[PDB]
RNA sequence: CGUGAGGGAAAGGUGAAAAGAACCCCGGGAGGGGAGUGAAAUAGAGCCUGAAACCGUGGGCUUACAAGCAGUCACGGCCCC
RNA sequence: GAAUGCCGGCAUGAGUAACGAUAAAGAGGGUGAGAAUCCCUCUCGCCGUAAGCCCAAGGGUUCCUACGCAAUGGUCGUCAG
RNA sequence: CGAUGUCGGCUCGUCGCAUCCUGGGGCUGAAGAAGGUCCCAAGGGUUGGGCUGUUCGCCCAUUAAAGCGGCACGCGAGCUGGGUUCAGAACGUCGUGAGACAGUUCGGUCUCUAUCCGCCACGGGCGCAGGAGGCUUGAGGGGGGCUCUUCCUAGUACGAGAGGACCGGAAGGGACGCACCUCUGGUUUCCCAGCUGUCCCUCCAGGGGCAUAAGCUGGGUAGCCAUGUGCGGAAGGGAUAACCGCUGAAAGCAUCUAAGCGGGAAGCCCGCCCCAAGAUGAGGCCUCCCACGGCAGCCGGUAAGGACCCGGGAAGACCACCCGGUGGAUGGGCCGGGGGUGUAAGCGCCGCGAGGCGUUGAGCCGACCGGUCCCAAUCGUCCGAGGUCU
């Protein structure tokens, strides 16, 4: 049973799942958009908007908080500089998912893209 | 356990007869209202890169 | 495997 | 023989006499009387409640006509209570006293799937001891060669619950008729949100 | 409708506000009614609030006290209609929410372990002062 | 919630220190004893020169449990042993001091003079 | 295959003649469709003949209340000559 | 027509078990008919008295580079002993 | 004998009744209470331990009782492997010996994949003369079915006394069953905090990895849960068993019977709970659509409707089921509440310093109860009656 529980697991421990969710959050903040699967994606959008949001806040504390994540000062410079003025009247809602029409190959796995909204 | 093993060979009859639910659905595919390409509906258009009304992709 | 022993 | 439809919200517990009462919350009322069913034209006796009103926009022509012939606005569940035949046109918490016995029906909470040891409560086998891979298996399911099968009714792994229940004979703790709430002592079927039907009690 | 008012509008009714505000570490004294034989008397209960579980008007919290040689726990619901009253006797400074461990020191280990929380008894004292 | 196997405080001054239950006696197979229950215990630990010695098959009733018991106000009970006072066939206790508080249920089971003895009713 | 003494296989056939399919078409290729050769190409090299098990496409009759070593005897229905 | 016969072919089990250490992956860029699987970059994880380095056996071109992907590679493959 | 695994145990039942208990009875050398004996009765129930491989049995402590048997001495493609039942070793014994012993002793490999029937669950198909969306009847099944203690009656009837009822009433338990999470008590793999060693970011400060597939430790929401909570066994109606009668011949009397009529069990039927019209005997009611175009058929286009796709769900292996799809609160974000943790960072002050204090119940904060169109359920596609015959 998993009566409601929230959260994927992805088939992966819990120490894997946290880096993976880590490097799609900096993946995803340096390129704008990227392409995973589904439900890989669908996991982001929370990750990401918290982020955004504290950055959105802009103190020292979130900064630091957001560090944590994303380990990069460079990389949080520009979303606090660049990417979360783009938010300032925008309540939640940073991130997008949209699904793509063809599956890969090597699995038939279904991918989706990843973008900030604009 | 004690390793079970098929007691006959399966007739052709009934080998077929348990394949009576293997054939595939046909790809679901909507009209892209921009290109009028067929594609999956809930997808970006793989020909035109639209998406609800805008540009999305480049293909 | 020891055989079973029906002795 | 009066009934009502309901659903559940939650439970808490109050003090009544210097004692703890745990309580079901159930939000109950009203009811509109959809249908009558009749021994002339149906051949029993029963009335066929509505309860939560529907969008419009979401029922289709075969209903519309059924609710028209009625003069009742859409609701979203229609349940019939047997032997029940109302004098007037809705039904409402107030049918039930603080002091009555009630029988509430509900569908329990879905296991999906259950081993034998959480849907029939088996024993298992050993956790050691030489205990084979078999730590949670039923043991034997028969005998030998008579009679050589299986009995119907076996208890087996299966599906366990999201199934109709009724727990009987439970007491009304308070009817707080200006929000449609019934304050039933103990526990009653199924999850917070879901559907349950409250009659009064068959037990004597 | 929205069921966690529901059931907030049915326990209103039961809800207290009369009694005191403590917190883990302090030692309180609960006046509690007790039926005993035929008779109903008040007798208290005083001793060091070691938990408090919360949950609105179903929070309860357990106090422990030691009494001719046995450890006693006691646990109360913070809106019970047989609590009389609530005495703070000693604001206490724990740096957790659950002092289980003291079930395992020494009487001078708890006291080396929770000693005055002096920022709050003097806030008590600071209060106090209506007129 | 004691059981066969369990050990006990003795919480009176009939010389025994420790028994260990072997029966709740609570109809034909009862799994647990709480306060108020009786056992039949066999005395595994006592004081030389007492009135009970170790080796005895003694009843006794439940003063106090590590498992705590609920009451119909909502509150429930703890104590930090399991502790029993030991008694004779017509539930009177076979010593004359009972040590420490013991629970208030033992009023309405019918063991008021234990009651009456014990420094302290919780 | 075996350390070794030693053990010890499978595997033949286009056509009279390579005339062994230039060139074009789809395809990354494989493979094919035309063109061309030939008396013949389901003789196209994975090549004489090309059985049987086995797999498949199309058509006729039949089958979802039914008890079977699967046939046999009878009668009826439908399809074919 | 039977010899748990012999040699070969092809079925059933079955789209089933499995795909060989639970050290672990994600993204961007590139190449290509084709890329989860090749190359490059960043992020992450694992070994570190080794899962690193140097000899001796044994192996015998597997070394380096260009061109390839039918088969071999437990998938894929543009990569490769 | 081209193999039907062989004791005991564990698990899981099911059946017989020559009945251990509970229910109903007759006789008693039945005063009462408690027995003895036999009859009816298989609905349910029939405990935990010490010894031994043990079956059995003896013992301890209880109990209403601690029943006896069948199912390949039920059940090893379900487990165990103590015994038995290979190879090693030893003792007693026998044999000159090699060796031998239902004599003993210590040790000793129990095979991942279920084709068919059967069983537990769940779909797909077609049928149920028009087609649909709902709500239902219940043929027929299944589940369940136990019992004790105290009190009143009443210290009454009975009894010299000891003792001690029927009938009727009341309360409280044990085990078992279904459901449940308010309370109590668990878990809660990252919800919060503290801690060590190391490497790193960025030197301080603050952090991150790793030490498990949580490094360790103290806590812990929702959910899932029992040790926790509610509720169940019935009541009642009907027909009976043994048994007891009324009226009553044959047979002037007698006779429960031959005509007829009563009473009478935990058992039987119904009643309770659950499944259920593939109940092909395919049921009933309410509402909706409609006679489309072309040579009981045909093929197209539609109707009421349905499906697909997508957002999801205390529903779920998959499928099914249920909700929702911009005319929208379905998931994700955000916000408020709840809840957990227990006073963040930064700065100021005190201390040589480890630290302490204030800012401050601060900061962080899964799932719970809600709000809010900020993000995504875009846009659409495909089916789908024209109703045989007297
Ligand atoms: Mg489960
Ligand atoms: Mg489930
Ligand atoms: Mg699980
Ligand atoms: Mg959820
Ligand atoms: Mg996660
Ligand atoms: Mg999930
Ligand atoms: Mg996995
Ligand atoms: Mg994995
Ligand atoms: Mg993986
Ligand atoms: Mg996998
Ligand atoms: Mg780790
Ligand atoms: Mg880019
Ligand atoms: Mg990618
Ligand atoms: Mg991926
Ligand atoms: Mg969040
Ligand atoms: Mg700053
Ligand atoms: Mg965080
Ligand atoms: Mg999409
Ligand atoms: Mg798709
Ligand atoms: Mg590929
Ligand atoms: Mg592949
Ligand atoms: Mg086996
Ligand atoms: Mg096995
Ligand atoms: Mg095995
Ligand atoms: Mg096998
Ligand atoms: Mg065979
Ligand atoms: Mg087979
Ligand atoms: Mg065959
Ligand atoms: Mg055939
Ligand atoms: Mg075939
Ligand atoms: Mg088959
Ligand atoms: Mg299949
Ligand atoms: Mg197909
Ligand atoms: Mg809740
Ligand atoms: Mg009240
Ligand atoms: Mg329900
Ligand atoms: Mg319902
Ligand atoms: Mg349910
Ligand atoms: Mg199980
Ligand atoms: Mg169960
Ligand atoms: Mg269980
Ligand atoms: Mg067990
Ligand atoms: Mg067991
Ligand atoms: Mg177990
Ligand atoms: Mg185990
Ligand atoms: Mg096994
Ligand atoms: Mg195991
Ligand atoms: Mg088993
Ligand atoms: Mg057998
Ligand atoms: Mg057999
Ligand atoms: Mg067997
Ligand atoms: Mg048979
Ligand atoms: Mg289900
Ligand atoms: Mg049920
Ligand atoms: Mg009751
Ligand atoms: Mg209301
Ligand atoms: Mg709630
Ligand atoms: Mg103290
Ligand atoms: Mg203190
Ligand atoms: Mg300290
Ligand atoms: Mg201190
Ligand atoms: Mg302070
Ligand atoms: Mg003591
Ligand atoms: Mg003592
Ligand atoms: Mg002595
Ligand atoms: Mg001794
Ligand atoms: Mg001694
Ligand atoms: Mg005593
Ligand atoms: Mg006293
Ligand atoms: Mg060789
Ligand atoms: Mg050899
Ligand atoms: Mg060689
Ligand atoms: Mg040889
Ligand atoms: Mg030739
Ligand atoms: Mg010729
Ligand atoms: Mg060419
Ligand atoms: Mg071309
Ligand atoms: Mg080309
Ligand atoms: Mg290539
Ligand atoms: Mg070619
Ligand atoms: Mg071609
Ligand atoms: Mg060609
Ligand atoms: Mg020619
Ligand atoms: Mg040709
Ligand atoms: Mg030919
Ligand atoms: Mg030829
Ligand atoms: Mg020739
Ligand atoms: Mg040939
Ligand atoms: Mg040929
Ligand atoms: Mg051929
Ligand atoms: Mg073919
Ligand atoms: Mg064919
Ligand atoms: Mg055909
Ligand atoms: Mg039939
Ligand atoms: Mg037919
Ligand atoms: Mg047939
Ligand atoms: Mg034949
Ligand atoms: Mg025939
Ligand atoms: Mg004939
Ligand atoms: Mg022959
Ligand atoms: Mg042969
Ligand atoms: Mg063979
Ligand atoms: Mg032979
Ligand atoms: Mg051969
Ligand atoms: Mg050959
Ligand atoms: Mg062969
Ligand atoms: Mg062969
Ligand atoms: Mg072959
Ligand atoms: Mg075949
Ligand atoms: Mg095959
Ligand atoms: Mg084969
Ligand atoms: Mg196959
Ligand atoms: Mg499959
Ligand atoms: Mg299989
Ligand atoms: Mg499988
Ligand atoms: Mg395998
Ligand atoms: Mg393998
Ligand atoms: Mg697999
Ligand atoms: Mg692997
Ligand atoms: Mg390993
Ligand atoms: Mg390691
Ligand atoms: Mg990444
Ligand atoms: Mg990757
Ligand atoms: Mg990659
Ligand atoms: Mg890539
Ligand atoms: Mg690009
Ligand atoms: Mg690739
Ligand atoms: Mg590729
Ligand atoms: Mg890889
Ligand atoms: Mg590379
Ligand atoms: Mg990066
Ligand atoms: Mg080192
Ligand atoms: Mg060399
Ligand atoms: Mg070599
Ligand atoms: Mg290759
Ligand atoms: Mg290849
Ligand atoms: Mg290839
Ligand atoms: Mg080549
Ligand atoms: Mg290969
Ligand atoms: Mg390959
Ligand atoms: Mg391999
Ligand atoms: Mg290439
Ligand atoms: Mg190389
Ligand atoms: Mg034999
Ligand atoms: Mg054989
Ligand atoms: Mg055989
Ligand atoms: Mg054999
Ligand atoms: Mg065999
Ligand atoms: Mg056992
Ligand atoms: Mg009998
Ligand atoms: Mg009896
Ligand atoms: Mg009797
Ligand atoms: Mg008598
Ligand atoms: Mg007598
Ligand atoms: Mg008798
Ligand atoms: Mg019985
Ligand atoms: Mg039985
Ligand atoms: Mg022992
Ligand atoms: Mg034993
Ligand atoms: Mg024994
Ligand atoms: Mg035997
Ligand atoms: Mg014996
Ligand atoms: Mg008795
Ligand atoms: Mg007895
Ligand atoms: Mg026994
Ligand atoms: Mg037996
Ligand atoms: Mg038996
Ligand atoms: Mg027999
Ligand atoms: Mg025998
Ligand atoms: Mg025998
Ligand atoms: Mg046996
Ligand atoms: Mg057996
Ligand atoms: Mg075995
Ligand atoms: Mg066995
Ligand atoms: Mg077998
Ligand atoms: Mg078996
Ligand atoms: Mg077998
Ligand atoms: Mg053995
Ligand atoms: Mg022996
Ligand atoms: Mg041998
Ligand atoms: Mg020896
Ligand atoms: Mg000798
Ligand atoms: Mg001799
Ligand atoms: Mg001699
Ligand atoms: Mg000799
Ligand atoms: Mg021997
Ligand atoms: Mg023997
Ligand atoms: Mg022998
Ligand atoms: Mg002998
Ligand atoms: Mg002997
Ligand atoms: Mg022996
Ligand atoms: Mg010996
Ligand atoms: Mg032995
Ligand atoms: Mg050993
Ligand atoms: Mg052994
Ligand atoms: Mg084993
Ligand atoms: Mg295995
Ligand atoms: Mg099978
Ligand atoms: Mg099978
Ligand atoms: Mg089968
Ligand atoms: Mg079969
Ligand atoms: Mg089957
Ligand atoms: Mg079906
Ligand atoms: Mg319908
Ligand atoms: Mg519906
Ligand atoms: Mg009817
Ligand atoms: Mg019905
Ligand atoms: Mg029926
Ligand atoms: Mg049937
Ligand atoms: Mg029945
Ligand atoms: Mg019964
Ligand atoms: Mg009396
Ligand atoms: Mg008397
Ligand atoms: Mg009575
Ligand atoms: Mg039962
Ligand atoms: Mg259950
Ligand atoms: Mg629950
Ligand atoms: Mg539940
Ligand atoms: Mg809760
Ligand atoms: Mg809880
Ligand atoms: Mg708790
Ligand atoms: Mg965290
Ligand atoms: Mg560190
Ligand atoms: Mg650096
Ligand atoms: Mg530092
Ligand atoms: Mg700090
Ligand atoms: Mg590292
Ligand atoms: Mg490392
Ligand atoms: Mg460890
Ligand atoms: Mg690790
Ligand atoms: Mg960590
Ligand atoms: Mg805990
Ligand atoms: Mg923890
Ligand atoms: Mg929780
Ligand atoms: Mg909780
Ligand atoms: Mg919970
Ligand atoms: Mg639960
Ligand atoms: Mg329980
Ligand atoms: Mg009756
Ligand atoms: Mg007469
Ligand atoms: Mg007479
Ligand atoms: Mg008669
Ligand atoms: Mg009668
Ligand atoms: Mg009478
Ligand atoms: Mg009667
Ligand atoms: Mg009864
Ligand atoms: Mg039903
Ligand atoms: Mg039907
Ligand atoms: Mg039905
Ligand atoms: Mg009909
Ligand atoms: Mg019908
Ligand atoms: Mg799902
Ligand atoms: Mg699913
Ligand atoms: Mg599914
Ligand atoms: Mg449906
Ligand atoms: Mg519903
Ligand atoms: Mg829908
Ligand atoms: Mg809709
Ligand atoms: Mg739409
Ligand atoms: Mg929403
Ligand atoms: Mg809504
Ligand atoms: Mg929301
Ligand atoms: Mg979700
Ligand atoms: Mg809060
Ligand atoms: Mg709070
Ligand atoms: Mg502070
Ligand atoms: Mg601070
Ligand atoms: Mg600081
Ligand atoms: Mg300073
Ligand atoms: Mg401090
Ligand atoms: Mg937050
Ligand atoms: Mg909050
Ligand atoms: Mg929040
Ligand atoms: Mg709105
Ligand atoms: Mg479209
Ligand atoms: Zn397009």
């Amino acid at each position: 049973m998993r009566h409601l529980k929230s959260g994927r697991k992805l088939n992966r421990h819990s120490s894997h799942r946290l880096a993976l969710y880590r490097n799609q959050a900096k993946s995803l903040l340096t390129h704008g958009r990227i392409t995973t699967t589904v439900p890989k994606a669908k996991e982001l959008r929370g990750f990401v908007d918290h982020l955004i949001h504290l950055a959105k806040r802009g103190d020292l504390h979130a900064r630091r908080l957001v560090l944590r994540d994303l380990q990069d000062v460079k990389l949080v410079r520009k979303l606090f500089d660049e990417i979360a003025p783009r938010y300032r009247d925008r309540q939640g809602g940073y991130t997008r998912v949209l699904k793509l029409a063809e599956r890969r190959r090597g699995d038939g796995a279904p991918l989706a893209l990843v973008e900030l909204v604009e | 356990a004690k390793h079970p093993v098929p007691k006959k060979k399966t007739s052709k009859a009934r080998r077929d007869a348990r394949r009576s639910h293997h054939a595939l659905t046909p790809p679901t595919l909507v009209p892209c209202p921009e290109c009028k390409a067929m594609k999956p509906p809930h997808t970006v258009c793989p020909e035109c890169g639209y998406y609800a009304g805008r540009k999305v992709l480049e293909v | 495997m020891t055989h079973s022993m029906r002795c | 023989m009066k009934g009502i439809l309901g659903v559940k919200v939650g439970m808490t517990r109050i003090f009544r006499d210097d004692r703890a009462v745990p309580v079901t919350v159930i939000l109950a009322g009203p009811c509109p009387v959809v249908q009558r069913r009749t021994p002339e034209k149906d051949g029993y006796t029963a009335v066929q409640l509505g309860f939560l009103p529907q969008n419009p926009k979401r029922v289709n022509r075969p209903l519309k006509g059924h609710f028209a012939k009625a003069g009742v606005e859409p609701v979203r569940i229609l349940r019939e209570i047997r032997d029940f035949n109302p004098e007037g046109d809705t039904v409402t918490v107030e049918i039930f006293k603080p002091g009555e016995r009630v029988d509430v029906t509900g569908t329990s909470k879905g296991r999906g799937f259950a081993g034998v040891m959480k849907r029939w409560n088996f024993a298992g086998g050993p956790d050691s001891h030489g205990a084979h891979k078999i730590h949670r298996h039923p043991g034997s399911i028969g005998n030998r060669k008579t009679p050589g099968r299986v009995y119907k009714g076996k208890k087996m792994a299966g599906h366990y619950g999201a199934e109709r229940v009724t727990v009987m004979n439970l007491e009304v703790v308070d009817v707080i008729p200006e929000e449609n709430l019934l304050l039933v002592k103990g526990a009653v079927p199924g999850p917070n949100g879901g559907l349950v039907i409250v009659r009064e009690t068959k037990k004597a | 409708m929205n069921r966690g008012a529901l059931i907030k509008l049915v326990e209103s009714r039961y809800v207290r506000t009369d009694l005191p505000e403590f917190r883990p570490g302090d030692t309180v004294r609960v006046s509690y009614k007790v039926k005993e034989g035929n008779r109903t008397r008040i007798q208290d209960f005083e001793g060091i609030v070691i938990r408090i579980r919360r949950n609105g008007f179903n929070t309860t919290f357990t106090v422990r006290k030691v009494s001719y040689g046995v450890g006693v726990e006691r646990i109360f619901p913070l809106h019970s209609p047989l609590i009389q009253k609530i005495d703070i006797v000693q604001r206490g400074r724990a740096r957790r929410a659950k002092l289980y461990f003291i079930r395992n020191l020494s009487d001078r280990e708890i006291r080396r372990k929770l000693r005055a929380d002096r920022k709050r008894i003097d806030q008590d004292r600071a209060a106090e002062r209506a007129a | 919630m004691i059981q066969p196997q369990t050990y006990l405080e003795v919480a009176d001054n009939t010389g025994a220190r420790k028994i260990m239950c072997i029966r709740v006696l609570k109809g034909s197979n009862a799994k647990y004893a709480t306060v108020g229950d009786v056992i039949v215990a066999s005395v595994k630990e006592a004081i030389p020169r007492g009135a009970v010695k170790e080796g005895d098959v003694v009843k006794a009733v439940v003063v106090r449990t590590k498992k705590e018991i609920k009451r119909p106000d909502g509150s429930a009970i703890r104590f930090d042993d399991n502790a029993a006072v030991i008694i004779n066939n017509q539930l009177e206790p076979r010593g004359t001091r009972v040590f420490g508080p013991v629970a208030r249920e033992l009023r309405e089971k019918g063991f008021m003079k234990i009651v009456s003895l014990a420094p302290e009713v919780l």
